RNA sequence: CCCAUGAACGAGGAAUUCCCAGUAAGUGCGGGUCAUAAGCUUGCGUUGAUUAAGUCCCUGCCCUUUGUACACACCGCCCGU
């Protein structure tokens, strides 16, 4: 009957400044007609991408979600929406004879953005071991869970959300717990697992414009 | 007359453990008499390999594998053949097997 | 009609490839996913119920996905593909891995490939009884 | 679709419910050697030369 | 003087190449004036491959209970109006003796999958001998049936066999079906 | 044996038997029986061979392990108003 690709628009897709790369992909939505408009179809569509694609010089396994907050000039503005990794790295850090112990807050930035952040360690066989497993006591697996809440809340409260994913793009934190643990019990593989925004502030075109650039 | 000295499980010292269902036919398996495999396989099969390799846009992209547990039950595990019977004697072999 | 830009870099979608057991869906969409280019199942490429899942099945419903995404200005995929999942199997279906060799044999560009089938933290009960399905 | 000559090093077996194909592996001479596996029909004798009008058909073993 | 037949040689035809000798290999005792050479070609497998094109295509019209292996016939047929077909064309034959049959031929044929399943079939590929004469073995039936039943008859298909034999070029019809169930299961790669 | 008087006049319900090279099949001949009595059998040549150099799917067999409440041995044993 009707083609309906002959009335889509195509539209450019920004990441923010934190990320080397700018333009992240490209995006459909068909065209400002009657009562639907074309802004409203792209103010809410999340894009997972890979650090890889954001950075030249980072991991694949970390993904960011960017939401676009406005639409102008056919570009599509992204802000930061949340933090995961690939599912087979998980599931390779994942293995059985060791202790994973498992953290998470929820921590508002400075701008007023709460997120929940998940921290994931596991327990390191030494490198004499003779023993076939490594596993934490209940104590110490607690001590662990401790400082990374600790320093999880210290690497959140006090920076705004700029700052909050600079330091996740080499997972800063991640390495600091995993130094900060080491005279508890050391830890093999540390990692912000997750980040999920719980609620944002409301919105202002001039904070979104200072931070794409 | 008694079969196995760990009567086809790996409980002692407890009194219960927590059923799980087999992959195959969702049989209320308890986990400890449960046969587990651990499949660490690439998504990619080796025939598709090269042909994915080529058509990527990423060089030097190393593919993703795949992480599944499975959970038989001793009738889908014997089925399945990932378990077989033994003599009487090489029952009690727990050694895995050098693949 | 579509992106005319920059002829010389690729124009990335993503491909939700769900192989579950009785077919397999090979779902193009855009980069967020909200918009979709091409649905084009295992099911409407067969006229039995058994092949709904075969790989030749899966084979043709990416070749004609992968021709509707060129002709429709896409080059590039990444790939996202599924299982069942839920607390049923987690093992992706006879048709995933062909309808991925055939994007790929087809003139298509693969990007990321992730597994994204459902994996519960725990679950309801499975549809089988406690004894299993028996047949 | 290229020409290439390849020379059968071993040949594994039959398949199906009565025996209808056969498994042959060929390797190249002028394509970055490397062993490729792939099924075979008819007289194809020990050790001959098999032609690859392909480099993608393999043999699904088992 | 080591002319092959008492028309050709074997001094003139080269290719400067030593691998493409799988159709026409005359370079030993096994050259053949006539065919008429006996043998058994059922006595072990990789001997009907060891035959010679000619011959096989001669014989293989041996089908039906009555005219069997009577290599007589063979004999015959390939004598008859080929004696006169050589005095009576002069020029070269050889663009359409080689250039319809001796690459018609197809590229794959198909096994039976798993253990059921009358549907279809998965492509596989043979070292060329065996394709192109099954190839040549249906024609054998399709130029018997051009014959049986027909009106061009047996004793005078003399240039179509020559076409039959030679070698490399493509317009065949039984190959074209060959090629027709080539593609059909071919789909499965 | 001859007059040529014209019989679905050219790959066959369900079920299947035998067979891998001088197999099969066609074809005649000789022995036995006998009165040179053969449509039978036992041999012999003659013409001459499409398909297959494989498998354990059907029917079975064997060199193992396993289960059994069977040992008249699965056509077993055995439960139910």
């Amino acid at each position: 009957v009707v083609d309906p690709f002959s009335k889509k628009d195509w539209y450019d897709v920004k990441a923010p400044a934190m990320f080397n790369i700018r333009n992240i992909g490209k995006t459909l939505v068909t065209r400002t007609q009657g009562t639907k408009i074309a802004s409203d179809g792209l103010k809410g569509r999340v894009f997972e991408v890979s650090l890889a694609d954001l950075q030249n010089d980072e991991v694949a396994f970390r993904k960011f979600k960017l939401i676009t907050e406005d639409v102008q000039g056919k570009n599509c503005l992204t802000n930061f929406h949340g933090m995961d990794l690939t599912r087979d790295k998980m599931c390779s850090m994942v293995k059985k004879w060791q202790t994973m112990i498992e953290a998470h807050v929820d921590v508002k930035t400075t701008d007023g953005y709460l997120l929940r952040l998940f921290c994931v360690g596991f327990t390191k066989k030494r490198n004499n071991q003779i023993r076939k497993t490594s596993y934490a006591q209940h104590q110490q697996v607690r001590q662990i869970r401790k400082k990374m809440m600790e320093i999880m809340t210290r690497e959140v409260q006090t920076n705004d959300l700029k700052e909050v994913v600079n330091k996740l793009i080499p997972d800063s934190i991640g390495k600091d717990i995993e130094k900060a643990c080491q005279s508890i019990y050391p830890l093999h593989d540390v990692f912000v697992r997750k980040v999920k925004m719980l609620k944002k502030p409301k919105f202002e075109l001039g904070k979104l414009m200072e931070l794409h650039g | 007359t008694k079969k196995r000295r760990n009567n086809g499980r790996a409980k002692k010292g407890r009194g219960h453990v927590q059923p799980i269902r087999c992959t195959n036919c969702a049989r209320c398996v308890p986990k400890d008499k449960a046969i587990k495999k651990f499949v660490i396989r690439n998504i990619v099969e080796a025939a598709a390999v090269r042909d994915i390799s080529e058509a990527s846009v990423f060089d030097a992209y190393v593919l993703p594998k795949l992480y599944v547990k499975l959970h038989y039950c001793v009738s889908c595990v014997i089925h399945s053949k990932v378990v077989r019977n033994r003599s009487r004697e090489a029952r009690k072999d727990r050694t895995p097997p050098p693949r | 009609l579509g992106p005319q830009v920059a002829e010389g870099e690729n124009v990335f979608g993503v491909c939700h490839i769900f192989a579950s057991f009785n077919d397999t869906f090979v779902h193009v969409t855009d980069l967020s996913g909200k918009e979709t280019i091409c649905r084009v199942t295992g099911g409407m490429k067969v006229k039995a119920d058994r092949d709904e899942s075969s790989p030749y099945a899966a084979m043709l419903a990416a070749q004609d996905v992968a021709q509707r995404c060129k002709e429709l200005g896409i080059t590039a995929l990444h790939i996202k593909l599924r299982a069942t999942g839920g607390n049923r199997t987690k093992t992706p279906g006879p048709g995933a891995q062909s309808a991925l060799r055939a994007l790929a044999r087809s003139g298509m560009k693969i990007g990321r490939i992730e597994d994204v089938t459902p994996i519960p933290s725990d679950s309801t009960r499975r549809k089988g009884g406690r004894r299993g399905r028996r047949l | 679709q290229p020409i290439k000559l390849a020379r059968v090093t071993k040949v594994l077996g039959r398949t199906g419910s009565q025996g209808q194909c056969t498994q042959v592996r060929v390797e190249f001479m002028d394509d970055t050697s490397r062993s490729i596996i792939r099924n075979v029909k008819g007289p194809v004798r020990e050790g001959d030369v098999l032609t690859l009008l392909e480099s993608e058909r393999e043999a699904r073993r088992l | 003087d080591i002319k092959l037949f008492g028309k050709w040689s074997t001094d003139d035809v080269q290719i400067n190449d030593i691998s493409l000798q799988d159709y026409i290999a005359v370079k030993e005792k096994y050259a053949k004036y006539l065919p008429h050479s006996a043998g058994r070609y059922a006595a072990k497998r990789f001997r009907k491959a060891q035959c010679p094109i000619v011959e096989r295509l001669t014989n293989s019209m041996m089908m039906h209970g009555r005219n069997n292996g009577k290599k007589l016939m063979t004999v015959r047929i390939v004598k008859h109006a080929f004696e006169i077909i050589h005095l009576l064309t002069g020029e070269n034959p050889l663009q359409v003796l080689v250039n319809a049959i001796i690459n018609s031929g197809p590229r794959e044929d198909s096994t039976r999958i798993g253990r059921a399943g009358t549907v279809r079939r998965q492509a596989v590929d043979v070292s060329p001998l065996r394709r192109v004469n099954q190839a040549i073995w249906l024609l054998c039936t399709g130029a018997r049936e051009a014959a049986f039943r027909n009106i061009k008859t047996i004793a005078e298909c003399l240039a179509d066999e020559l076409i039959n034999a030679a070698k490399g070029s493509s317009n065949s019809y039984a190959i074209k079906k060959k090629d027709e169930l080539e593609r059909v299961a071919k789909s499965n790669r």
